[PDB]
């Protein structure tokens, strides 16, 4: 409130002002240039037009702030100085730039000022797909504008689920109309009557037709073209030509029992709520990139020799000299995960002089060097005095493509900075890391030479392998190995396939075009370390038909850096995979993209295509990527993806940066709830909060802003009231927030979120995800056990967000109740309690078709210990899982015991809960849900093994995901997995 | 190295032998396999579980080849026709002779078997008391020393965060710098031209005022170098920190891994022994 600010004024005399907390820069300007006009030498200052104001951020950079609408606090300054100078440059621009910078947290011109010629090219070669998106955004304005900013969340299956079209009056949707029609905002109810076969275009005729009743062709066609259908509450519209039976409202509805609740929202009152967006070109598109190195060249085919790769020395590696004797630099030539030859190793030099100059060659000649190879350098060292025995252990690690963006050989000296060791690295190289030099630069680097030709050599188009495809060839069929085939094809990724089965699968390649599943395995069963096999392989995938998305991103993970193979997996994407389930397999995705070898490639392309074509997807990819700038593997990267997507969303940025800002402002509370207030029985125990949220400079940071967890969702005025904090795991905050619109009453009146720290909600929200595709493949398949993946976003490192369902209480909240209001019968009588009546067996249903759901998914993902605290069961009867976080095998069984109280439950209290009637048909769904996951257990596999890269401390490589090929038994066949699972549910009770 | 000389039994025990491991998963074969050479070679229970498929995990070109051998009328052999009895005298067949009989591509015929008993021959005190014992002090020494590495990794994470803060915040003042520098050369090229001009007209009090505003200037440059110095000083001896922390994590991480693999190799010797958790839960679960 009182800051002295100095200003740097282009005349030169020096000034100082005081300044508030809230005032902006017009505020203060105007008494700074007023005081300056009273101070001596005014002469060459003049009027505010010409002059802006200049000052470097807190990370790090000089940048113009052209605003002046903005407040002292949103300035974030290192230091209170301000500089006065001419423009010299454009306006919207920089503001533009700077909003970019600030929903990254790093600003744009750190990527003007990095040097890396493959990065500023990406940034080049970005803004084609962000003009072309935003041309097709606006191809057919503002209808197209709409399905853009609101987007529709359909499905891609034009027909229903079988059990479900029985839950309604023979294919008949009762839903209730709320439009108003009124200038008084009068709400009324038309509860209304539709089959599921037709678009909402005979809906909102069939509206007209009935809302036109107790006052009584054109007319319904101008209303058509006017009117517009949205949902209750939350901002879902109904806006595409589709059958309706797709938007997830109403199948939610049809899953819960409750009835629809719409509207007719005006169309020209939402088109003119969103506002018009704009697409500038960027300052750097005004160099173009066509150089002439005033000095085509021979290629790859023509140059024979092999892989001489010189090592110089290290700067400095970190170690010990009184416990470490030797050093050494063994590296590999890796196709992603797999030695394209042996692992050539330096000599045994000590540590005091990390110098080697050894010429290291490999087995490798350089005409059969694959497009995705990847040598990774590793300072590992000898730190075992035993007899003819050597303990080896990584320290550093480094992961270089042997081809750039130029697609050409590297070559000359070069130096290259060294990653640290991940915690609990089993290997003592890196094969998944990606490729790069450490962006810090207290870290060991390391000197490289390749065979230096004194010129370059390109890999060359796809031609010469075209040519060489109809060469190698030249130097119907037994139907067992078709039945052999059709085998392997059913096989998880993770299945030890063998060199008899991958000769045979080499040896009849012509003859797998008749079934597209055998692709991937055809993958591993090919030599990448090969002149003939990889053309021949290439003029397969060229011609090769297109695949399902499911198995087409088993295409993608860190086994398979291949860019034409990935570049296939992508064009099947993009032929295949909808919007629905390209945002249920998006955090996927984003885990792949660390898997790319380079900035620009077709994987980057598509999925910036869907995310600026696309607000709910687009909005999603913003935050998945935003959650990892903590990670400096691929904090340029996704930097540069956060840049691209805030260049070309439009104005949903400022709506971003609002929620940014918030959860940053939020982020910052609990730097102040957790490293301040780390004690108990204070004075500001609970105060503190109250009288933080009290403060205006931190709740209208936390108005009128969408819900990171859903842009549907939007979140209003807070209630400092029901906001509080718990003591449950690590002191989260309870966040209540008003949904500002006036119908908000019929879904719910106020939006509970918990704001998490102290624990990594990543492999969370992945757990929550496998929830949601078994419930996928449950309602495909015909058994309704609803289990419910409640929403959670990481937004950071170790931060996050839930959303809360509500009606909800754990075992210990209904145990506690019943105490001060301890026995086995507790959980069936509180049922008992909340709904009774004929309903009630329902519902008792319902928590056996929910346990059901779980309990088998807690056998599948292997999560630890659920106590009665990390579970909860609602009014309605249903249960889930809270604290998952430890899963897989994470602690190197028996997870999640069936305990007494559920065997009550389900067994409508009965004391004999054994043989009861039910038991077995709860025993029976079991089964079959476990059937419908194993013949899906390869998606599984293909999304267990798309998140090794991640960076969880319990899923890294092909340790983990054994947990769940060994539970899921793809092993086995499936009588001796159901007696596998007779065994653990005989031994659930112990005997039952 | 392999001392073999099994005997002169060529069609000796399948259960016992060099070669045999048993119902193994592909976790710990894939830990036997690493830092391995060509010809290095393991034969377990394949992962069918079925009536005698016995796969092959040879190593060749840093990749674990996996064979797997058939159990056609009885007899094994790498693939159809099946000319060979026993499967002790088929890898013994393919230690005295190539691969190239059955498919070209594979080179390596064999060299190093990897043996059941040979990590059993540094192992010791096979009674039960001592072994009891010595899983337990190494049990606790595992879990300080594992608290230990995670407090150096906390450490370590901690430090890498203050010396990037601090490096940005170096940066900023360099920038900083840079802006005040230009501001400098800026207003002498503005003022080169001006004070000696209201000098000529005979005033100097506006001169020594501006001229002590200035002066301002000089000395707000002269404290931010003095922050940058006690914040560079700060980043160099924090720096040093962060070497000496990964100095101790380097320290700390190859005994735990070489002890976790002891650990790992008594619990398969207690697997092949036959004990399961029977006193060593009861520890543990208190
Ligand atoms: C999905 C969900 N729903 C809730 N709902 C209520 O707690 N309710 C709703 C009714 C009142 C209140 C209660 N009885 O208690 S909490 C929650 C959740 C999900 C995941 N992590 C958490 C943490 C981090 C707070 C926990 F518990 F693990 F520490 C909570």
């Amino acid at each position: 409130p009182r800051i002295l600010v100095e200003c740097l004024l282009p005349n030169g005399m020096i000034v100082t002002l005081e300044c508030l907390r809230e005032a902006t820069l017009i505020t203060i300007k105007h008494e700074l240039f007023k005081e300056a006009r009273k101070y001596p030498l005014h002469q060459l200052l003049q009027d505010e037009s010409s002059y802006i104001f200049v000052s470097v951020t807190q990370e790090a950079e000089r940048e113009e702030f052209f605003d002046e609408t903005r407040r002292l606090c949103d300035l974030r300054l290192f230091q209170p100085f301000l500089k006065v100078i001419e423009p010299v440059g454009n306006r919207e621009e920089k503001i533009l730039n700077r909003e970019i910078g600030f929903a990254i947290g790093m600003p744009v011109c750190e990527f003007d000022m990095v040097k890396d010629p493959e990065v500023q090219d990406f940034r080049r070669n970005i803004l084609n797909v962000c003009k072309e998106a935003v041309d097709l955004r606006d191809l057919n304005s503002p209808h197209s504008r709409a399905m853009y900013v609101y987007p529709p969340n359909v499905e891609s299956s034009p027909e229903l689920p079988k059990h479900i079209y029985n839950k309604l009056d023979k294919g008949q949707i009762i839903v209730v109309i709320w439009v108003i029609v009124s200038p008084n905002n009068d709400k009324q109810k038309y509860t209304l009557k539709i089959n599921h076969d037709c678009v909402p275009e005979q809906v909102i005729a069939e509206a007209i037709r009935k809302k036109t009743r107790s006052m009584l062709k054109l007319c319904v066609l101008e209303y058509q073209g006017k009117y517009i259908l949205k949902v209750c509450g939350c901002d879902e519209y109904f806006l595409e030509k589709y059958p309706l039976s797709q938007y997830k409202y109403i199948r939610s509805c049809i899953m819960l029992g409750r009835m629809p609740n719409l509207m007719l929202m005006a169309k020209e009152s939402l088109y003119s709520q969103l506002p018009m967006d704009c697409f500038t070109m960027p300052s750097y598109s005004r160099r173009i990139s066509t150089a002439t190195p005033y000095m085509s060249t021979k290629s790859l085919w023509v140059i024979n020799s092999a892989l001489r790769i010189k090592i110089l020395c290290a700067t400095y590696v970190n170690v010990n000299i009184r416990d470490i004797d030797k050093i050494y630099v063994r590296t590999g030539i890796y196709h992603g995960g797999e030695p394209l030859c042996d692992n050539v190793n330096t000599q045994r030099v000590p540590c005091s002089n990390p110098r080697w100059n050894e010429w290291l060659n490999y087995d490798i000649y350089i005409p059969d060097l694959p497009r995705a190879a990847r040598l990774c350098l590793s300072i590992c060292s000898v730190k075992g005095r035993k007899g003819a025995k050597e303990e080896h252990c990584p320290l550093a690690w480094g992961n270089i493509n042997l081809f750039d963006y130029t697609d050409t050989l590297v070559s000359g000296k070069m130096a290259l900075n060294l990653w640290p060791v991940p915690h609990g690295l089993e290997d003592l190289l890196n094969p998944i890391g990606v490729t790069g030099s450490n962006p810090n630069k207290e870290t060991p680097c390391l000197e490289l030479e390749f065979d230096w030709f004194s010129s370059v050599v390109k890999f060359p188009d796809m031609s010469v392998i075209e040519e060489h495809a109809n060469w190698s060839v030249s130097r119907e069929l037994r139907e067992n190995d078709k039945e052999q085939l059709k085998a392997i094809s059913t096989r998880d990724p993770l299945s030890e396939i063998t060199e008899q089965e991958k000769d045979f699968l080499w040896s009849h390649r012509h003859y797998c075009v008749t079934i597209p599943e055998i692709l991937p395995k055809l993958l591993l069963s090919v030599k990448w370390n090969s002149r003939d096999e990889v053309a021949q392989m290439y003029c397969l995938v060229k011609d090769w038909p297109p695949i399902k998305p499911e198995q087409a991103m088993e295409l993608l993970d860190c086994n398979y850096p291949d860019p034409m193979v990935r570049g296939f997996a992508v064009r099947c994407l993009e032929k295949y995979l909808t919007d629905d389930k390209l945002s249920q397999y998006l955090i996927q995705l984003v885990q792949v993209l660390k898997y790319e070898q380079y900035l620009d490639n077709l994987l980057v392309r598509f999925l910036l295509k869907k995310a600026l074509t696309n607000q709910r997807i687009g909005h999603f990819f913003f935050w998945h990527l935003k959650s990892e700038m903590h990670n400096k593997t691929v904090s340029q990267r996704f930097g540069l993806l956060l840049e691209s997507y805030c260049r070309a969303c439009g104005m949903y940025l400022k709506h971003l940066n609002r929620q940014v800002e918030a959860m940053e402002k939020l982020i910052n509370l609990t730097d102040i709830l957790k490293q301040e207030k780390k004690d108990e029985t204070q004075k500001v125990q609970m105060k503190f909060l109250v009288e933080q949220m009290r403060r205006p400079d931190f709740m209208d940071a936390l108005q009128g802003f969408l819900s990171p967890l859903n842009p549907a969702h939007q979140l209003g005025n807070l209630r400092l009231e029901e906001c509080r904090i718990m003591s449950s795991a690590k002191r989260p905050l309870w966040l209540n927030w008003e949904n500002p619109d006036i119908m908000s009453e019929l879904l719910f009146q106020n939006n509970e979120i918990i704001f998490k720290n102290g624990d990594d909600l990543r492999q969370d929200m992945l757990t929550l995800q496998i929830i949601r595709i078994m419930e996928n493949i449950w309602q495909n398949q015909g058994l309704d056990l609803r289990m419910l993946p409640y929403g959670c976003l990481s937004i950071g490192d170790c931060v996050g967000l839930i959303e809360v369902v509500r009606n909800s209480h754990t075992i210990m909240q209904i145990q506690c109740k019943g105490g001060l209001k301890f026995n086995s019968h507790t959980l069936h009588q509180w049922l008992k309690d909340k709904n009774k009546g004929e309903i009630y067996d329902a519902a008792i249903d319902l928590f056996t078709r929910s346990c059901a759901g779980y309990c088998v998914a807690t056998f599948i993902l292997g999560i630890g210990d659920r106590h009665n605290s990390n579970i909860m069961v609602k009014d309605d009867g249903q249960l889930f899982h809270i604290d998952f976080g430890h899963f897989l095998d994470h602690k190197k069984r028996v997870p999640f015991v069936l305990t007494q109280d559920f065997l009550i439950v389900i067994s409508k209290g009965a004391q004999e809960c054994t043989k009861t009637r039910e038991f077995e048909r709860f025993q029976e769904m079991c089964y079959k849900a476990y059937l419908a996951i194993r013949q899906h257990a390869n998606l599984f596999i293909n999304l267990f093994s798309m998140m090794l890269g991640s960076g969880m401390p319990e899923l890294q490589s092909f340790d983990d995901i054994a947990y769940i090929r060994k539970t899921l038994a793809l092993d086995k066949t499936e009588q001796e997995a159901l007696e596998y699972f007779m065994k653990q549910m005989n031994d659930a009770h112990h005997g039952g | 190295t392999t001392v073999a000389n099994n005997g002169m039994n060529n069609n000796m025990s399948l259960q016992d032998a060099e070669w045999y491991w048993g119902d193994i998963s592909r976790e710990e074969v894939n830990e036997k396999l690493r830092d391995t050479a060509d010809g290095t070679f393991l034969v377990r229970d394949a992962s069918t579980k079925m009536h005698g498929d016995y796969t092959l995990t040879l190593r060749k070109g840093g990749n674990n080849k996996l064979i797997k051998i058939f159990h056609r009328d009885g007899k094994y052999g790498f693939s159809d026709p099946l000319t060979f009895s026993s499967v002790v005298e088929l890898i013994n067949h393919y230690r005295n002779e190539s691969l190239a009989q059955y498919n070209p591509k594979l080179d390596v015929k064999l060299l190093y078997p990897v043996s059941k008993y040979q990590q059993d021959q540094v192992v010791k005190e096979d009674n039960i008391e001592a072994v009891g014992k010595k899983l337990h002090e190494y049990n606790t020494q595992f879990q300080e020393k594992s608290r230990e590495y995670d407090r150096l990794y906390e450490e370590y994470t901690r430090t890498s965060q203050e010396i990037q803060m601090k490096r940005t915040a170096i940066e900023a003042f360099n920038e900083t710098i840079k802006i005040f520098e230009e501001q400098c050369q800026t207003q002498e090229r503005y003022s080169k031209e001006y004070i000696e001009k209201f000098k000529r007209e005979g005033n100097e009090k506006e001169i020594q005022r501006i001229m002590h505003n200035y002066d301002k200037l000089k000395s707000r440059i002269s404290e931010i170098i003095d922050s940058r110095r006690r914040l560079e000083e700060d980043l160099k001896k924090q720096a040093a920190e962060y070497r000496e922390i990964d100095k101790r994590m380097n320290s700390i991480k190859p005994d735990l891994i070489q002890l976790r693999k002891t650990r790992d190799q008594y619990l398969m010797w207690l697997t092949q022994k036959g004990v399961r958790q029977k006193k060593l839960n009861e520890w543990l679960g208190n």
